[PDB]
């Protein structure tokens, strides 16, 4: 607590730990004075003093090709240690081929730099980066729903819209024979992947036949003659009202039970309640969701993951499958889609 | 499963927020709530609010308020809504799935972190919390214990001498100049020159004129007269609507006025001598490493040329033999973040969490 900390030091001596993906690691002890270029270590020194008590003094070193996260943790570790030792010690920043004259007088052999060492504990991001390239298909008589279907000109018919999402761009497109109900619901959901998914920082371009951007074209290669298309049977609408179920994993009752809530399209915005998961199976279309409720307690959530991801393979659903998982609050379009009048709580 | 740390770093124009571990804040946006703007006598009790990017794009039709004045949160309702909006929009998970780690601003008043911390336990339900100090962070990033630093963000300049890990808080030093002022300088100065920049949609713009095409001058007055000579340091800017436009010595005489306040009617010292009366400020016996540490952080720093000037300025200032370094990560928009995500990550960390429980057993503390 931690047991580093308990170990350090607890009399004269030298002491040496590495730094490794975010630790700190005791050196092998014959192995003091051989440090890596690409590695961060803590030195504590303990001296007797004639009086009783003992003279700390810590020195971390940092190598010329040490990544960020050592060399940070490396320097805080020293806090840390001389706050333990209620600020008794004195700190020494050693920079490689630099190191100070006392810091040298620690090893009678003189250091022996070594290539290489441990990697970085950093995961790596570049901010507000979105990589996105999808198509959906929205189509309907009366209830229209968002579909995922390969990215090519093969999947367009001039009588459904079509969303091309680029990540920073989505194209908003519709044929000339989609009716006024696909119209909408493809205006919904492309606000809602510009504004929810991606934060406002994505642009919506509303495109038709003849149209088309240069980056639609960029993506989709020289526009071929687009089939059709066959109007929305209210046969083919009672299909999408079936294309996804709605269960709620609740141990409420005493017991972890997964009980189908709804298999008809929409549901009940209503039927999400915070004291429990759902999970909203969409996986013929390569999605399942998990909703956490915020008052869901944590073994619902583990329970609600794992049935979520059962799903895929004993329903033989297409991996590679999506298991996105949504906080209360924090729902999705592509999730939000499957709902009668979506109302967000706070407007 | 096993949890992971949230780090959130609020700033006065940017909020940088992201998971520990990560080189880098997974989303950084704009610190403002905004509502449908009105005109005129008043009538209802209202509705919606839109947060941060969103805001952005919808500015024309909303009035944007900003939550954070000066790197202190002032306005409490429209803060919890950029942590909102942090927690289920632009990170999207369950803030009581994590613990999370927050930053504020130097010399913050005991009152604001204790809200701050009723507000995370109370509304949003964390597991654990902590707060650091922006500064320190900052420091931390560059591998230092010791050393002063200069953040500079979009409403707060700082000095923060920091000694054996913590902050020398006697010697600490707050300017209110900061990006937001150096961009409102270059609306002016480019509408003097016959360009119409008022509007806060032209605000926009000359942000991204002042963040591409101004730099800090070595020495102002040579520069001046270079500009008088040849149109040699000129750069030419399209704007969207636009058409060019041309810019000179308002490159360079922008981002003086962090050195010459007066060029705004501000009293103040330059960044340069706050930094250097911070330092004297300081126990004489440290003062020889805080001039070889003087660590750079915020946006507002990133100008090309700064740190050569900083070293022109401070080594004029300071004892003739004097050892001096100024420090300017190329990553330094995002120190303070860094910073947080290290600490976050820590195997030792874990014992300095504030938990739920705890709290529910005392006054914040
Ligand atoms: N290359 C650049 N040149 C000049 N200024 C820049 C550059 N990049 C970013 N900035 C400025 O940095 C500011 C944002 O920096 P930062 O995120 O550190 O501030 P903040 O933390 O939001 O505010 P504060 O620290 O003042 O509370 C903006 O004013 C922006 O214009
Ligand atoms: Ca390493
Ligand atoms: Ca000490
Ligand atoms: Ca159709
Ligand atoms: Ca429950
Ligand atoms: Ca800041």
């Amino acid at each position: 607590e931690h047991p580093e900390f308990l170990k350090a030091g607890k009399e004269p001596g030298l002491q040496i730990w590495r730094v490794e993906k975010f630790d700190l690691v005791p050196v092998p002890t014959n192995l003091y004075g051989d440090f890596f270029t690409g590695d961060a270590y803590v030195i504590l020194k303990t001296v007797q003093l004639r009086n009783g008590n003992l003279q700390y003094d810590l020195h971390y070193w940092l190598g010329n090709e040490c990544s960020q996260d050592e060399s940070g943790a490396a320097a805080i570790f020293t806090v840390q240690l001389d706050d333990y030792l209620n600020g008794r010690a004195v700190q020494h920043r050693e920079v490689q081929g630099f190191e100070s004259a006392t810091f040298l007088g620690y090893f009678k052999s003189g250091l022996k730099y070594k290539k290489g060492g441990v990697a970085s504990g950093f995961k790596h991001v570049v901010p507000n980066e979105v990589v996105v390239q999808r198509l959906f298909q929205v189509k309907g008589r009366r209830v229209v729903r968002a579909t995922e279907v390969p990215v090519s000109w093969e999947s367009f018919n001039n009588g459904d819209c079509f969303i091309l999402d680029l990540g920073n761009n989505i194209h908003q497109w519709c044929g000339s024979n989609s009716n006024r109900y696909e119209r909408l619901k493809a205006t919904q959901v492309s606000k809602g992947i510009r504004d929810n998914e991606r934060s406002g920082r994505a642009r919506v371009h509303v495109s038709e036949e003849g149209t088309e951007p240069e980056a639609m074209l960029q993506v989709l290669g020289p526009k071929p003659a687009l089939p059709a298309g066959t109007e929305d049977t209210a046969k083919e609408d009672a299909a999408n009202r079936k294309l996804a179920k709605l269960y709620k994993v609740s141990n409420g009752a005493g017991t972890m039970s997964v009980s189908l809530v709804a298999d008809e399209n929409p549901f009940a915005q209503g039927a999400l309640k915070s004291e429990d998961c759902f999970i909203l199976d969409h996986g013929k279309d390569g999605k399942i969701f998990v909703w956490k409720g915020k008052q869901a307690n944590t073994e619902e959530r583990k329970a609600a993951l794992k049935t979520a991801s059962d799903f895929i393979t004993k329903m033989d659903y297409p991996k590679q499958t999506q298991v996105s998982v949504l906080p209360e609050g924090g729902e999705t379009p592509l999730f939000k889609q499957f709902f009668k009048n979506w109302r967000d709580p706070d407007q | 499963d096993e949890t992971t740390a949230l780090v959130c770093d609020n700033g006065s124009g940017l909020v940088k927020a992201g998971f520990a571990g990560d080189d880098a804040p997974r989303a950084v946006f704009p610190s403002i709530v905004g509502r449908p703007r009105h005109q005129g006598v008043m009538v209802g009790m209202q509705k919606d609010s839109y947060v941060g990017d969103e805001a952005q794009s919808k500015r024309g039709i909303l009035t944007l308020k900003y939550p954070i004045e000066h790197g202190i949160i002032t306005n409490w309702d429209d803060m919890e809504k950029i942590w909102h909006h942090t927690f289920y929009n632009e990170l999207r998970v369950a803030p009581e799935e994590h613990p999370t780690l927050l930053t504020e601003a130097p010399l913050n008043p005991k009152a604001n972190r204790e809200k701050m911390t009723q507000i995370m336990f109370e509304t949003f339900n964390v597991p654990a919390m902590y707060v650091a100090i922006q500064a320190v962070l900052s420091l931390y990033a560059s591998g230092r214990t010791t050393g002063i630093v200069l953040d500079s963000g979009d409403g707060v300049t700082h000095n923060v001498p920091i000694y054996e890990g913590y902050a020398l808080p006697h010697a600490i030093m707050r300017l209110d100049l900061a990006g937001r002022d150096l961009t409102d300088y270059l609306m002016k100065i480019l509408t003097e020159r016959g360009y119409s920049f008022v509007t806060t949609a032209e605000r926009e713009i000359v942000r991204d004129i002042k963040e591409k095409l101004c730099y800090v001058a070595l020495d102002f007055e040579n520069e001046m007269a270079t500009a008088a000579s040849s149109s040699s340091l000129e750069k030419s800017y399209e704007l969207p609507d636009g058409q060019v436009i041309t810019i000179g010595n308002e490159r360079f005489r922008c981002p003086e006025t962090l050195f010459q306040p007066s060029f705004i009617g501000m009293e103040s010292a330059g960044i340069h001598e706050t930094t250097y009366n911070s330092i004297m400020k300081c126990d004489i016996d440290i003062r020889k490493d805080l001039y070889a540490n003087n660590v750079m952080s915020g946006g507002t720093t990133m100008y090309p040329g700064i740190a050569d000037r900083m070293q022109k300025e401070i080594t004029a200032l300071a004892p003739s033999t004097m050892k001096i370094k100024i420090i300017a990560p190329p990553e330094r928009k995002y120190s303070v973040w860094i910073g947080g995500s290290i600490l976050a990550s820590l195997s030792t960390f874990q014992q300095m969490w504030i938990t739920k429980q705890e709290y529910d057993e005392a006054g914040p503390s």
